[PDB]
């Protein structure tokens, strides 16, 4: 399976952001997807998972209420939302294939390319 | 619910990198170690505490026991330098390592 | 001349034969739980 | 004196198939399931939950690969004039042999217990419309999964699509492949080098004088297309006609046209190659 | 949790079968039998006598007809350090092929 | 002319062609103990 | 332990008779209706409270409930003129219906 993500996006704080991810060689709703950040030369940081198989999600404590993830399994794809930025949320944003509804214990082997987002 | 990494480890070309990630009871869960270079997505390098990805070399080496996880970089190339993260699941989340810095002098 | 398949007994009549069949057996019984049970159901008071 | 002894077969959860027994190796010691529709959990040696390892089963001829965390029974110290509970729980993984047949809409495993589900249902390309007779949360299709040998501890570096289906009594897991190009309708059954098709009384018999055999068929062919799940026939049948003709006539004769196929009395599928001489 | 389940059949009188099953359509709530020599009595739900109706059960592919009247197994309310045993009795009703040599 | 031994389904065929088979199946059950538990074992306290 | 009926029932040719049975519990009991025209035995018209046996026409129809079992007659010819009892069995022997004279005007 390859993910490809959307362009970067330029915002100002206090605006929302959506970042799409899309699957492609596979079904989609036969793994989990992972959302992760990374501050401009910080480590990386976890946000969140979603199943999308069942919707279900599952979010950091640090990023409740503030991110919505969705999907759209028709066209294959996953979107995670982010709202009420500020000036710490420009990072480089990636979706991956990792824990969740498909085990708590799994990899995050495969990567998409990542978003570049800046308030 | 957090790891312990080294900030930045040094290690000679002809010698051997040791990455250490601490926590509490770390020895009962997965630890994966994922490797990244400067402008690229993180890239798989351990997973389950001691297996190797399709493509990775021998070099690399994983251990998992108590409260300690370690990646061993054996004959450490030019290559290597890079960022290190370790990463468990703990509780609802994945908890990411610091980072450790890789310089190979 | 023309010779048509001929045969005393088919495979399926010498497995009809038998007055007992292990496979169909168990596979009626083994449904017993999904038809005259609520598998799903978990009940808490 | 033993007053009763209740013996359940309860299945591995999901998450603990994945993240216990598949990750580390280990299973837990605690037994948590849906029961006669009540959640029933049972402790083993009524002690708190731990891992145990999984080690290999005593070995026994002509059987499959098993693994067990327990090998003793626990019954209860004695204790004078009084009715006493002991709880014991062994977490058992067994390699079996499943087997299916058309129109491939459930599976029986080798220790008899039939799965009522078709080996092919999954998630992607088609595999949603196959049976299955369970709810839609006892089912569950892992893709990247990385399975881990339980003897050598060798994680497997190629991912897999893995089907795991949880039944009352037991978790069966088994690698997803694509319906059509596994199961057929139709064996290959003779290689013939030397059939003579002979067409007379509005009819075609190919005979062989190898096998001694002469099979008699329709003038018109048999539509490849109306054969279930025929997606063998035509690939066996190049395969072996481009062996044979390598084989034997690669350098005196020639194939004239594609392989046809026929219908011969009894049932039989003929693919024919018809060659011509150098001449 | 389990630390038992009794599970046995019981055969229907000729008197229910007759009377209650072909004539009403319903089956008792009570299995009143003879097992082990023993004249053996279960109450379903640990209740008075009820009839209750012959339900037809859930479709399976390629099997016979069948009916029955519980779909639900009784368990015990919870009391806190206590063994307690709960009764479920259904009545089931299954046309079958019988084969003879 | 020389005719060979020729059939369409030999017998393992037709054994193999059924889905359960009980003496196999016995065969593995029985052997439950043997493989996944210690039957000379036993625990006096 | 006993089952009440009218001692008469008048209906006009085109409506409808209905003959009403009485007991406490019926509905748990199977009332068979039998008609009888004077210097006959008995013939069944319903059994099993909804039910007719065969040469019955489709006028006729049972109900029971509660502690009422009816008898419905549709299209009365004058051919139906008879005695119809009720008949249940009640704890060891049958209970007849007192019987009611069905007449067409």
């Amino acid at each position: 399976v390859q993910l490809v993500q959307s362009g970067a996006e330029v915002k100002t704080p206090g605006a929302s952001v959506r970042v799409s991810c899309k699957a492609s060689g596979h079904t989609f709703r036969t793994f989990d997807i992972n959302w992760v950040r990374q501050a401009a030369g910080q480590g990386l940081e976890w946000m969140g998972w979603m199943s999308p198989n069942s919707g279900n999600t599952g979010y950091a404590r640090q990023f409740q209420g503030r991110v919505t993830m969705t999907r759209n399994i028709s066209a294959n794809t996953a979107y995670m939302e982010l709202r009420g930025l500020r000036f710490d949320d420009t990072a480089v944003y990636y979706c991956a294939r990792g824990p969740g509804s498909t085990g708590t214990t799994g990899s995050m082997d495969v990567w998409g390319q990542g978003t570049t987002v800046t308030v | 619910a957090g790891l312990t990494q080294p900030p930045s480890v040094s290690v000679a070309p002809g010698k051997t990198a040791r990455i250490s990630c601490g926590g509490n009871n770390i020895g009962s869960k997965s630890v994966h170690w994922y490797q990244q270079k400067p402008g690229q997505a993180p890239v798989l390098v351990i997973y389950y505490d001691s297996d190797r990805p399709s493509g990775i070399p021998e070099r690399f080496s994983g251990s998992n026991s108590g409260n300690t996880a370690t990646l061993t970089i054996s004959r450490v190339e030019a290559g290597d330098e890079a960022d290190y993260y370790c990463q468990v699941w703990d509780s609802g989340s994945v908890v990411f390592g610091g980072g450790t810095k890789l310089t190979v002098l | 001349h023309e010779f048509v398949p001929l045969e005393v007994y088919t495979r399926h009549e010498i497995k009809d034969s038998g007055l007992l069949d292990y496979t169909e057996v168990q596979r009626r019984n083994q449904l017993h739980d999904l038809r005259f049970a609520d598998i799903d159901t978990v009940i808490r008071a | 004196q033993f007053m009763g002894i209740f013996e359940d077969r309860a299945p591995v959860p999901f998450e603990e198939v994945i993240d216990k027994i598949n990750a580390k190796g280990v299973c837990r010691s605690t037994a948590k399931y849906v029961r006669n529709n009540m959640e029933t959990t049972a402790f083993h040696r009524d002690d708190h939950e731990t891992d145990m390892e999984l080690k290999p089963a005593k070995v026994a001829t002509r059987t499959s690969r098993g693994w067990h965390t327990t090998d003793l029974k626990y019954n209860p110290s004695r204790v004078e004039a009084f009715h006493r509970y002991g709880t014991t729980v062994n977490c058992i993984v067994e390699e079996v042999d499943a087997r299916s047949v058309y129109p491939y809409d459930e599976f029986v495993l080798a220790t008899g217990d039939f799965v009522y589900m078709s080996p092919f249902y999954g998630y992607r390309e088609g595999s949603h419309t196959e049976h299955t007779s369970y709810a839609a949360d006892r089912f569950k299709q892992v893709d990247g999964f990385y399975a881990r040998d339980l003897t050598t501890k060798a994680r497997a570096t190629s991912p897999t699509t893995r089907n795991l289906l949880t039944t009352p009594k037991f978790t069966v897991a088994w690698d997803w492949v694509p319906k059509r190009p596994a199961v057929c309708t139709m064996t290959k059954w003779q290689e013939v080098d030397e059939m003579l098709r002979a067409e007379y009384g509005g009819s075609f018999r190919f005979s062989s004088d190898a096998i001694s055999t002469t099979f008699t068929t329709n003038l018109t062919q048999y539509s490849l297309s109306r054969v279930d799940l025929g997606d063998c026939i035509g690939r066996d049948a190049r395969e072996a006609i481009d062996r044979m003709f390598a084989r034997k006539y690669n350098a005196t004769h020639i194939k004239v046209g594609q392989p046809q196929y026929y219908l011969a009395t009894g049932g039989f599928l003929i693919a024919y190659q018809p060659l011509l001489s150098n001449t």
